[PDB]
């Protein structure tokens, strides 16, 4: 839910000392709502 | 001689919408995202 | 009116698109020192990436091409030849449904009448000398461009629709109306049929007999088809099964299928051809893009 | 065009729109081959409401057409036909690694499914084929002529005791099995001809062969060889020796022979070796979308 | 989509002139992958360093086809086909390409005589043969003929029937095999394919028989008299163990069968040979040749 949200809506940048380890991270699973895509993904302009 | 004379050809009539009287049923509307529309709805509250 | 004006921007894009297609930007600074002639050459500066359809030119005596020197569209065969001089000699699918097995005798003795003289009796005789028929003859495509020299210039179309240029009157496959069959649930099940050859021999006890069968299968699936062809084919196939065991000629199977390519089903009409009087039937297949696969034997 | 257009007639929900959002660049087969098409002709589930045999599934699913799911806008769903020899990116359904480099065919969903997650709308569900790798896809047809073989020999219990022991295989640590096999008159034919080709193989097969066998088992000495003889010397429904074995001038014979051998053997093969649709060339870390570049 | 391969080591003048005969060749690469060594470029990676013709076989049918375009400074521009394309090849083989032939890869034989086109610091570059169907066929019964009889002894007409075997000729060009004596120079042993060929002939009678006991009575006609004479005229005299057989633990039977099967699929490489290029026209001299691309 809302990840197209987040993939188009205006952001708030962040320090890069807290973006840091975020591979591991989301390799080993620390969060519970995660969406990850590898390729550039189309599945952000099907806007329903 | 072997005439041939003149060359005819039909006229397809042309047809609106609004001048035939099926429009008299319809109620006709753009919108364009009607594409990207999953579900219009509207709701009727009915009180006894 | 909303809709007439972007249809116009569309068909100019097409239009666009082919001119980008056809001919090249240059970049070269064009010094001025050209005369209008090669001005204009330059400014348009044509390539090929517009036929997009795969042609040989093709040379083959006269002898041979006796009805097919006139209409426009017929399978041609590849026949290598122990002779070192046209060590190729090319051959019509009439000239070979001759001594199919399948042709009744009627439509046989016609075109026989048809390919009546010297050359075209040594070139059957090589023929049936020869001990199968599919690897020393071969498919090779169809006929476009007849020129009728003394050693007579053949196109022929190994890709794409069937047209010479200008892309005017886009020929069609010709099929002998005898030598096809459509084993199929219902025929021209839902659209675009896919058109496939297949060579079957019989063999009547002295000797092998070549048979020549046209398929229009909406199968795209070559093992979907060769399902279907030993169901139809499974009676001469136990015939065979006897045979080839006994046999010592240097054959392995039945019979082999192979695809022409690509028909269209609202693109099938009947006819007739006719090469002096003879009327002979045929079912004339109208736009075809030619695809040819390989062989897929079965036994 | 290149572009088909489903659009479904039922109404549906936004969870089953997140699903479809999930569900993106995946092969589905239309049998229609129209500009427009509708839910009732979408997915495999308007044929496995017939008898669900999966040799039935399988022979449809090759005639089927397929296309490659995109851009789910709204209620409406974009197919795209996908043309011969170019490059596509296939999201996969098969439960396996998926190593890059190996060929793929498009096989019936087994029937271990459980909660039609993606789909399951208004009696009717998304039946989507999986793909797999042609590997485990002639596999699986072994495993397909072998049951016709086997419930040729009519039994009471025997085919329970069989089929337990044949139909759960383990192909790259995945256990797959494909269950109720009702055993159609259908394979029969299909079986058929694999019992001709090999009749054929057994009178066609030349004198060197079977020779071959004691004159490799006489020289040298390997497992494989130790378990061909365990297999030689186990079954004993033949032995028709012919006592001569020279060869003298029989080298012609002996080509033509060893070439119709081959043949029967690749027509036995044409049986069980169903059609590649995809050839992997770059695969996601994931393993969950991989590039191809093919169409038959 | 075009690679770029960046040699390893440096190159000779007559390296380069090399290079330059060899400007338009058929090359098959692993990895369909932008960047490549020579050190992964070309077949010698694989044969010789590996399992001999049958995963030869196997893996030329499976890798990626690309032929070379143009050459720089140092690096090679390899363009890989696009189906349902022209394409344009030079002639390589001896074997004189002619108009509308399809054309495969087979393994190359084993010539130490052929110059390693290059050899450049204990790797060399290896070429597939283009070569027409018919031949492909021929030369594959010729090597599996060569590679059966020569595991056999006692035979005194052996030097000149494995002569008679590897002295093949086609369209005036003679080659000859070099599987001759067992050099072992590349034998290429294709004991795999062998065995497996026998055990198809030696269980395949065992098992038409087991079926044929059942499942005929009425229906199976076609299928059960037939092979009553398929198998009948050939083993005429079967069963001479027998009296103590003519069971089934079934899942005997059912080990015979996937057996068997198996055996098939594993001898799926010489099944087929796919069509890689039609030639349509050929130049002047059987220099070199414009083809289209398929499979």
């Amino acid at each position: 839910e809302n990840w197209q949200a987040t993939e188009i809506l205006p952001k708030i940048e962040a320090p890069l000392n807290i973006f840091n380890d975020i591979k591991t991270y989301t390799a080993e699973q620390l969060f519970d709502n995660l969406r990850i895509y590898f390729g550039d993904d189309p599945s952000r302009y099907n806007i329903s | 001689f072997e005439a041939l004379l003149g060359i005819y050809c039909n006229k397809i009539e042309w047809i609106n919408f609004f001048t035939t009287p099926i429009a008299v049923a319809a109620n006709v509307i753009r919108f364009n995202d009607v594409s990207r529309m999953t579900l219009g709805k509207v709701l009727f509250f009915i009180q006894l | 009116m909303n809709s007439k004006s972007s249809a116009r921007a569309a068909i100019v894009d097409t239009v666009e698109a082919v001119k980008k297609r056809k001919y090249i930007s240059i970049e070269a600074g064009t010094l001025n020192n050209v005369v209008e002639k090669e001005r204009k050459f330059l400014k348009q500066f044509l390539s090929g990436r517009e036929n997009l359809r795969i042609a040989a030119r093709v040379f083959t005596p006269c002898e041979l091409l006796a009805p097919e020197l006139e209409n426009l569209g017929m399978l041609m065969y590849r026949f290598e030849t122990d002779v070192d001089n046209p060590k190729i000699l090319f051959v019509g699918l009439f000239f070979l449904c001759s001594n199919a097995f399948n042709v009744s005798a009627c439509v046989r003795t016609a075109l026989t009448t048809m390919y009546t003289n010297s050359m075209v009796d040594n070139v059957l005789s090589m023929i049936n000398t020869c001990k199968y028929l599919e690897d020393k003859v071969s498919l090779f495509g169809v006929t476009s461009l007849v020129s009728c020299g003394s050693s007579c210039l053949l196109s022929c179309v190994m890709q794409g629709n069937v047209y010479d240029a200008n892309k005017e009157n886009i020929h069609g496959l010709t099929v002998l109306k005898e030598i096809f069959l459509e084993p199929d649930w219902e025929p021209r099940q839902h659209s675009t049929q896919y058109v496939y050859v297949v060579h079957v021999y019989k063999e009547v006890l002295s000797k092998l007999q070549y048979g020549i069968y046209v398929v229009l299968t909406s199968f795209q699936n070559e093992d979907l088809v060769v399902d279907i062809l030993r169901q139809y084919f499974e009676k001469e196939r136990f015939l065979f099964l006897n045979y080839l065991i006994n046999s010592n000629t240097t054959l392995s199977y039945f019979g082999s299928v192979q695809r022409i390519g690509r028909c269209a089903t609202e693109d099938i009409k009947s006819g007739f051809l006719q090469y002096r009087g003879i009327t002979l039937p045929v079912i004339k297949l109208e736009n075809i893009f030619v695809d040819l696969s390989e062989k897929k034997v079965f036994v | 065009m290149e572009t088909v257009y489903c659009t479904f007639d039922h109404k549906l929900s936004l969870s089953d729109i997140s699903t479809l959002c999930k569900l993106m660049n995946i092969v589905i087969p239309i049998p229609a081959h129209h500009h427009l098409i509708g839910s009732g002709n979408l997915g495999l589930y308007p044929i496995v409401s017939s008898n669900k045999d999966y040799v039935h599934i399988r022979n449809v699913l090759r005639t089927m057409v397929v296309t490659i799911l995109q851009k789910v806008e709204g209620n409406q769903l974009v197919l795209r036909k996908p043309m011969t020899g170019q490059q596509y990116a296939i999201k996969n359904t098969g439960p396996f690694p998926w190593e890059k480099g190996d060929t793929l065919t498009l096989i019936p969903p087994l029937s271990t499914h459980s909660e039609e997650k993606l789909l399951k709308l208004g009696d009717w569900e998304l039946t989507v084929p999986l793909v797999v790798p042609t590997a485990i896809a002639a596999e699986i047809n072994i495993r397909l002529l072998c049951i016709g073989l086997i419930a040729v020999h009519r039994e009471y219990n025997e085919m329970q005791t069989i089929i337990d022991e044949l139909c759960s295989i383990q192909y790259r640590d995945v256990l797959i099995k494909l269950p109720d096999i009702v055993n159609d008159k259908q394979s029969m034919y299909s079986m058929k001809t694999a019992c001709i080709s090999l009749s054929m193989i057994t009178a066609m097969a030349p004198d060197i062969v079977r020779t071959y066998i004691d004159r490799l088992t006489l020289e040298d000495h390997s497992m494989l060889l130790i378990k061909c003889q365990e297999l030689l010397s186990k079954r004993t429904t033949l032995s028709t020796q012919r006592c001569g074995q020279l060869h003298a001038t029989d080298i012609k014979d002996e080509l033509k022979k060893i070439k119709s051998v081959l043949t029967m053997i690749d027509q036995i093969n044409s049986l069980t070796n169903e059609k590649t649709y995809f050839v992997v060339c770059d695969v996601s870390a994931d393993n969950r979308m991989a590039t191809c570049i093919y169409k038959n």
